[PDB]
């Protein structure tokens, strides 16, 4: 199980 | 993180709603954020796919009212109510919560319509073909439902084996109908020794066999 | 108007290279991520990886990273997929899509290329012999002709048949591939049409196999 996501928010 | 819709296949009538359903092995609800990491898409024949929904609920602009996204943590929920015959595809959804962002196995809708007798039409060889050394006679069932018929083909009244492929359409968008075409390819030589070509169809929609066929 | 283009259907042998490209126009390209998506056979899709342009921060499917690699080339607005040593499983359709990369906005494939059909085999390619399917009494009836084009002996896929250069495509009925038993494919493609008009109206196929280099536009006449 994981609860951080992934970020891929370059902006 | 894996996904499994349910069901695989589904046949589903013009104006009843259909249901397709989603499971995470895991969970793509962020407590933080309070949004879902997943998206569903519609994939038609001979298109690209398009994006239904994001966040899990939120609607794409320009999709219809009449779909709706739906459900939360493991489980999500596509409703497709009212059906309309465009609707024929392959459905997926997908999560993006962590790397990869995996897609479904993959729902099949079909389109469930009245019964549909095919219009039979049969096509001799070309003169083109003739002088290149072979002899193809397409036999072409055209837009009928359900998708399961049957072609014979009888070369002067005696069974042909061997020598015959066929293909069926995907279902169409518009009458929700398959069409199909047989091939009875023979060399020049071998076409030359018989008279009578015959495609020999058998049908739901039909109560007998119906025979199209030409002289050489 | 938001569109990513790839390129054409590619052949190739088993072990040579190849890149296909992704152009993407109509949006700024820095504002997202390009993705690539396997069209698996029958049913399914395998989301390969991504790739951002200004940082090349690579993110790849566990199974696929090392076999594949990605690459984007921001002067042409274009995003890439090369292969160095291409196995014959390799062989399928190839789909790009953009993912935003903004702060706080889901990464969801909103819009999308056609799809580009890679195929990799040791057999030679051939190009199609385009046969006219020709409307006569044997396929009129109830007011209504039809006639087709039969596109036979060729290697790989894709055909791609319109009918008078895409102005023809209402009753159109353009079946799958079969596949013979010497490893060629053939394929038909047909039309209904009113048998009225088939004296003032031309209807030409047009078969078109860019493996061979082979257009040809076929008049279909009566007989
Ligand atoms: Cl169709
Ligand atoms: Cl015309």
């Amino acid at each position: 199980i994981v609860y951080k996501p992934v970020d891929l928010s370059k902006v | 993180i894996q996904l499994t819709q349910s069901p695989d296949s589904l046949a589903v009538s013009l104006g009843e709603r259909a249901t397709i359903n989603c499971k995470s092995s895991q969970s793509v609800f962020y407590r933080d954020n309070n949004k879902n990491y997943l998206a569903w898409y519609q994939h038609k024949s001979g298109q690209p796919p398009k994006l239904l929904f994001f966040w899990a609920s939120s609607r794409e602009s320009g999709v219809s009212d009449r779909f709706s996204g739906s459900g939360s943590g493991t489980d999500f929920t596509l409703t497709i109510d009212n059906l309309q015959a465009e609707d024929v595809a392959l459905y997926y959804c997908q999560h993006y919560f962590n790397i990869p962002h995996n897609f479904g196995q993959g729902t099949k809708l079909e389109i469930k319509r009245t019964v549909a007798a095919p219009s039979v039409f049969i096509f001799p060889p070309s003169d083109e073909q003739l002088k290149s050394g072979t002899a193809s006679v397409v036999c072409l069932l055209n837009n009928f439902y359900p998708r399961e018929a049957k072609v014979q083909w009888k070369v002067d009244n005696a069974l042909q084996s061997g020598n015959s492929q066929e293909s069926v359409t995907e279902q169409d968008s518009k009458d929700s109908t398959y069409s199909l075409s047989s091939t009875l390819t023979l060399s020049k030589a071998d076409y030359e020794k018989h008279k009578v070509y015959a495609c020999e169809v058998t049908h739901q929609g039909l109560s007998s066999p119906v025979t199209k066929s030409f002289n050489r | 108007q938001v569109q990513l283009v790839e390129s054409g259907p590619e052949m190739r042998k088993p072990g040579e290279s190849l890149k296909i490209s992704c152009k993407t126009s109509g949006y700024i390209f820095s504002d997202y991520w390009t993705a690539w998506v396997r069209q698996l056979p029958g049913k399914g899709l395998q989301w390969m990886g991504i790739i951002y342009s200004g940082d090349s921060d690579t993110r790849y499917h566990p199974s696929v990273q090392g076999h594949v690699t990605m690459s984007t080339d921001s002067s042409l607005t274009t995003a890439y997929l090369q292969w160095s040593s291409l196995k014959a499983s390799d062989t399928g359709i190839y789909y790009c899509a953009r993912l935003d990369a903004r702060v706080d906005a889901g990464w969801q494939l909103d819009s999308w290329g056609q799809g580009t059909l890679v195929t990799v085999s040791s057999a030679s390619t051939k190009g199609p012999s385009v046969f006219p399917l020709a409307p006569s009494s044997k396929s009129t009836s109830g007011g209504t002709a039809a006639l087709g084009c039969l596109v036979k002996d060729y290697f790989p896929e894709p055909v791609t048949v319109s009918w008078n250069s895409g102005a023809l495509t209402s009753g159109v009925h353009t079946f799958p591939a079969v596949l013979q038993s010497s490893g060629l494919y053939s394929l038909s493609s047909v039309v209904t049409v009113p048998s009225s008009s088939l004296g003032t109206q031309t209807y030409i196929c047009n078969v078109n196999h860019k493996p061979s280099n082979t257009k040809v536009d076929k008049r279909v006449e009566p007989k």
